């Protein structure tokens, strides 16, 4: 048999609702349609289950609807959460009856759970060092746009901070890397049309 | 809590699976590799103790060991690259929610590497501590300091926050592992109220290849 | 140092080689059972990685393991009472004496029996302790004094004294072993020279059902 | 193939020669022939080959008449021990010329040694006891010929003598039991058509 999930990567907004599609191309009498769920830690969790001749399955905020003439089957989500960001597969159990059958799978729909909208929040720019490499801590931001330059003279080594998400709704950010004049390297923040530097908080 | 394991070419691995199953009768055996589906591979049976192999796969590839009531290992031979990925374990248990259907419960995961480089020998993770900026504490009164770890291999690892006193591991922020020249680097980094500045706080790291297979113990000095 | 593994019916065994050999390229395997002779149950190639059985034996009962370099193990499928045996390990070496002809060399036996009892739990050797008589030291001047294990199964088991100072082993004697309802039983005794009357002595016990798996010492007062 | 050996068990003194006999039927036109040997704790120890073509093996104290005519192989020890008491067996290497061939083994002949003819000698009667059970320990003697019996007024268990070699030369024994009263309890000897009693040692 063969399942389909044309889908790669979706991105939605907190508290709003999602579908995803599977088309299953079947030759057998009776079956059953199972939902899953792994988490980026390769671990896998049973999540619904439809049936053939039983009506709309819904288990608290899981609502499946199902078309038995072009079988297609469409996953819902009423609320989101910023733990559902996980890759969501379609199963299909052949018959579905027996303790010695398998599972066929699709190959999976990741999502993923954004912020919703905050006012302008202005960075705040620290510095901490050790040995030889430096970083520059920046604080809360809103925007995600924002470009850091660290003024120095010999460069080794300069990587991507981060994109992370802090619990308070504004994003945070480390950026990394090390130079060889290491007494006293500052860097230079830029939000909002802005340059906020690193000295000006003491 | 998934793991790793690591071997050279032209040599066996073992795989084992941790369910908790009583009225045990069949174990399905898969693997998830990247790009790719899911996909079943063999199945083995309690009671008469026979390996069922799928259509296309050779014989002497696929092992199923009990070394004691209730427990199952699966042993793989002659690896070569193509081999690589995460493996489960599966039995048709109704069940864990204890419901009228039969659903077929999941394992943990395996990460399996096949190497052939075999270069360096300390490839365990190395630390180092930044110490927060006490400029840092006097504007909002709160400590953030950064853990650095480097020089790993391979990329699965893991990081937690502790406070040296309970059993409760402290939310805290996480970075994303970059690869520098065939080797792996990672850090993260926390924050500290005011309120417990003076009490001292850990971070331990979960890898493969620890020394002496224990977790490794990141000691942070309170905040003066 | 034949060691023992017991095992009831329908269930699996290992059996560990003992060999160290680092340019091998086939291992055997052969059985000894009661009043017949050795026969070899099958080989191993070492490069292609597999298994080659005999004439009569099902497939799927004997796998090959290796669980790291120049390591190797036995692993057996569906036990029945026939199965019990001695097992061991061989490959042709020119060799252990530094010869010239191809000669096969054979590990160290390991005995599996195969039960369907399950009677008992507390399976070790029980010690019990014989101090000389007071006649004995006066008249000869020297001292000889006895040591008693009871209640045990299997019966595979060993026997040293020690004198707590030196790591070397005294010269005792040995009974035999004798069939007690279902167990067995053991004793043995040493001689002690009257130099060696305040000194200490030990007496230790090597079997597959001791506590935590490690070997009694056993403490006789000077 | 087939691999014979007729006798179960023989009997020597020490200082002595003895011989065991293996007969074979092969159908090779070269072969090897194995002589093994098995210690009471299961050790298997290489002790000489023969060879189809080679002429009478001789190594230490191992030598091999070998009958190619009436396939017929004998294996001969000069001076025994005491350490000499284990099975030997007879062993076809089919063929025994590349890695791969395997053996033919026999059913084993097992010897046993026993010590020289000494003059005679009397027991000494000793006895310990703890608890209950209580064992009566009869000293050097000879010959090995004795009925060593515990009177005592009731017994509930009783066991056979343990005669063992000595590193003298003459035998030492131990005969256990347990009884209800064991506070007088004493060993009767009768050896060499006298009997020594164990309070004439007090």
């Amino acid at each position: 048999q063969k399942v389909t999930q044309a889908q790669s990567s979706v991105s939605m907004p907190v508290r709003k609702a999602v579908t995803l599609n599977c088309l299953y191309e079947t030759s057998w009498w009776s079956y059953y349609i199972f939902w899953y769920k792994q988490l980026p830690s390769k671990e896998m969790i049973f999540l619904i289950r439809q049936g053939s001749d039983e009506q709309n399955a819904k288990s608290g905020r899981y609502s499946v609807n199902f078309k038995k003439a072009a079988k297609s089957v469409a996953l819902t989500i009423s609320a989101l959460q910023l733990e559902d960001s996980a890759k969501y597969f379609c199963a299909l159990g052949d018959p579905g009856g027996l303790n010695t059958d398998k599972l066929i799978f699709g190959k999976g729909t990741r999502v993923t759970v954004e912020p919703r909208s905050q006012p302008h929040t202005k960075p705040s720019v620290f510095v901490m060092k050790n040995g030889t490499n430096v970083a520059c801590l920046v604080k809360e931001f809103y925007p995600k746009d924002i470009r850091i330059n660290l003024v120095s003279s010999k460069k080794i080594t300069e990587f991507d901070p981060a994109i992370v998400i802090s619990p308070s709704g504004k994003y945070n950010a480390v950026k990394l890397g090390k130079y060889e004049d290491s007494n006293s390297v500052t860097c230079s923040v830029q939000h909002d049309n802005k340059t906020v530097h690193s000295t000006d908080f003491e | 809590g998934t793991k790793s394991v690591t071997r050279p070419t032209r040599s066996s691995a073992e795989i084992t699976c941790d369910l908790t199953v009583i009225n045990a009768f069949y174990i399905h055996w898969y693997l998830h590799q990247e790009g790719k589906a899911p996909q079943r591979l063999l199945y083995y049976d309690v009671s008469n103790s026979k390996d069922v192999l799928e259509s296309g796969l050779s014989p002497g590839k696929y092992y199923t060991h009990t070394p004691r009531r209730w427990s199952w290992i699966l042993i793989l031979r002659n690896l070569i690259e193509n081999d690589s990925g995460v493996y489960y374990c599966a039995t048709w248990d109704r069940g864990n929610p204890k419901t009228h259907y039969y659903k077929k419960l999941f394992g943990s995961g395996t990460t399996l590497v096949v190497t052939d480089k075999q270069l360096d020998a300390d490839v365990s993770p190395k630390p180092t501590i930044f110490l927060p900026s006490i400029a840092e504490t006097k504007l909002q009164k709160a400590g953030t300091y950064l853990c650095l770890l480097e020089k790993f291999f391979p990329d699965v690892i893991k990081i937690h926050w502790q406070e040296k006193k309970s059993n409760t591991i402290l939310g805290s922020q996480e970075g994303n592992t970059m690869k520098t020249n065939d080797t792996y680097m990672k850090f993260s980094w926390l924050t500290v109220p005011e309120e417990s500045l003076d009490k001292e706080h850990r971070c331990i790291v979960r890898h493969e290849n620890n020394k002496n297979g224990v977790d490794q113990e990141i000691i942070f000095p309170p905040i003066k």
